């Protein structure tokens, strides 16, 4: 993932304002809502019967927070993404059987939360940077498949 | 396939766009051009420079097309037969690009109308935009 | 979106399939489970062995479902609502799996009906299955 | 792409019977007919205004031979695919802008064509073996995106 000097600085700046305790949960939540079938991988999380149940579910919030954690791990090592996500890939890929297409969906859903929580500060330029970031995380997330 | 609850979310949410229908269509377009550069290959002779008038104008039509789509959300194939003739027959736009713009529209909405972008409306706008993408990438004459 | 011409190739096509759909449905599954191992996690307690009686009978079921889908190719959401409830509400089946199945049914069909599986019939059958996949993988009640 | 010995003799045994002047044209023609939009990348080839025109098109048949060759070339280098396919990946991804999803579709159409020209011989085991190949070829061509 190449980010020009300006991008790297603008990316981090917004990411530093990201409510590490609410955004991860809203991203995972939304993924579960907008793309229903993804719920099948989370049958142990409890209630997911309604949009309000999903967003308000404790295990969705707690886990989503771990998800953002992984993303930040990616933001800190954009040059060693495959080594950074080698552990998570074998899990999703060979242990959980998650199809790669869902990585791209979550990556995109996060971008939407970000746009919703930051508004006009999430400029088209800012978006473009985050789109290379999410693609890189998703791509590295599927390496044990390529 | 849209549910009776999906249509209801779309209609509620695309109604708040009001006069900012192609201020939002221009943004999603610019967002798309900047975020996913290959999409510009479909606009060879367009001035895609930042703040271009041609992209603004083109953003209006896009937006109005969706408004007309919302209005006939239950007869889209017939409703959008012309756009289908344009994107499917004449321009042969690869399906992946409709996913790119759709996503960019979902960003212009979450940015401009946060209180409308509930999870249920998000998921409903996504399905709705996928249905419009199918209709425009399908030859059904 | 299917065209009239698409609906005509579908009906005619499934027509020759006739009393062989059932069998074409079991082979498809068998091919799907072999080439795409991950699809079996949806059938844990099944006996998915080369020629299993369970695979042939279930194949018969998917077979009759498509037959029914074709007769009602004009109002499939209403006709397939029960199976929509199953794969989308209960099984929560990832849409990628349907492409895998649809593909395997095309391969199976191409293998049995060489002369009928023309390029035109191929296209149409693909659009048909894709539309069937969308109904089964959607939540619209 | 890893193939057990048995598969390697079976795959290459069926492939050795492949008519090298038709199969490629059939697979490419079918892609253009089944997935309409792929015609945009071949707009100077002339008449693609109907299935018959597409399938009969001289240039579709000619280019399809070049496509099949790249596929035969892969069957010979399943252990260095991203390497062997590096130039074409550069061509298809950076110069052409062909979305990766289309590589997957072409690989599958090739399979359908194989099933159509060989019948009972194209067994579920044969197909399984061939699916790993095409996915291997599509992944290699998509590398520039990865
Ligand atoms: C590309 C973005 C993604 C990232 C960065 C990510 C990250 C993570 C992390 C860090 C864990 C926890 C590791 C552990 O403690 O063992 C995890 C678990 C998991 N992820 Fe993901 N993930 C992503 C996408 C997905 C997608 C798309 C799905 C599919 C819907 C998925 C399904 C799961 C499941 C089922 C678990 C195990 C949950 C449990 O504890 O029961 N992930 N993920
Ligand atoms: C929600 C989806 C979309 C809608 C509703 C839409 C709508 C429209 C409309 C209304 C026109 C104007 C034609 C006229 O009346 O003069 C148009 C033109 C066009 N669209 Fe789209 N479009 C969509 C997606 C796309 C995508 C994904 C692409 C590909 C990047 C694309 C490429 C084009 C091109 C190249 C033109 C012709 C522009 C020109 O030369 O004036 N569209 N579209
Ligand atoms: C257009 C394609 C498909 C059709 C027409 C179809 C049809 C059916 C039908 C008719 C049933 C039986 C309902 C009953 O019990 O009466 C069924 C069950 C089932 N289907 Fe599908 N199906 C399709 C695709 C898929 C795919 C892609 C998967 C996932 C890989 C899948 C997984 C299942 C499962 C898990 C069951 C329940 C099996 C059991 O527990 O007995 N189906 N399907
Ligand atoms: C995954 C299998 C594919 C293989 C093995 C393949 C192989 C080739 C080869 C060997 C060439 C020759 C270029 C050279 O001499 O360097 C070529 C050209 C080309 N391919 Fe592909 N290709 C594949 C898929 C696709 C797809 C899906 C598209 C998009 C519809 C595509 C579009 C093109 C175009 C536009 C050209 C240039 C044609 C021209 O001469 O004007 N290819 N391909
Ligand atoms: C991870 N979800
Ligand atoms: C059309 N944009
Ligand atoms: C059921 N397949
Ligand atoms: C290559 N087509």
């Amino acid at each position: 993932v190449h980010l020009t000097p300006e991008e790297k600085t603008a990316v981090n700046a917004l990411w530093g304002k990201v409510n590490v305790d609410a955004v991860g949960g809203e991203a995972l939540g939304r993924l579960l809502v907008v793309y229903p079938w993804t719920q099948r991988f989370f049958e142990s999380f409890g209630d997911l019967s309604s949009p309000d149940a999903v967003m308000g579910n404790p295990k969705v919030k707690a886990h989503g927070k771990k998800v953002l954690g992984a993303f930040s791990d990616g933001l800190a090592h954009l040059d060693n993404l495959k080594g950074t996500f080698s552990q998570l890939s074998e899990l999703h890929c060979d242990k959980l059987h998650v199809d790669p297409e869902n990585f791209r969906l979550l990556g995109n859903v996060l971008v939407c939360v970000l746009a919703r929580n930051f508004g006009k500060e999430f400029t088209p330029q800012m978006q473009a940077a985050y789109q290379k970031v999410v693609a890189g995380v998703a791509n590295a997330l599927a390496h044990k498949y390529h | 396939v849209l549910s009776p609850a999906d249509k209801t979310n779309v209609k509620a949410a695309w109604g708040k766009v009001g006069a900012h229908a192609g201020e939002y269509g221009a943004e999603a377009l610019e967002r798309m051009f900047l975020s996913f550069p290959t999409t510009k290959t479909y606009f060879p002779h367009f001035d895609l420079s930042h703040g271009s008038a041609q992209v603004k104008g083109h953003g209006k039509k896009v937006a109005d097309a969706l408004t007309n789509a919302v209005a006939h959300v239950d007869d889209m194939p017939n409703a959008l037969s012309a756009l289908s003739d344009l994107h499917a027959h004449k321009l042969r736009v690869d399906p992946v690009n409709f996913k790119l713009l759709s996503h960019c529209l979902l960003v212009t909405l979450a940015a401009h109308l946060p209180a409308e972008f509930t999870p249920a409306v998000h998921a409903s706008l996504d399905k709705f935009l996928a249905s419009v993408s199918t209709v425009l990438t399908s030859k059904y004459r």
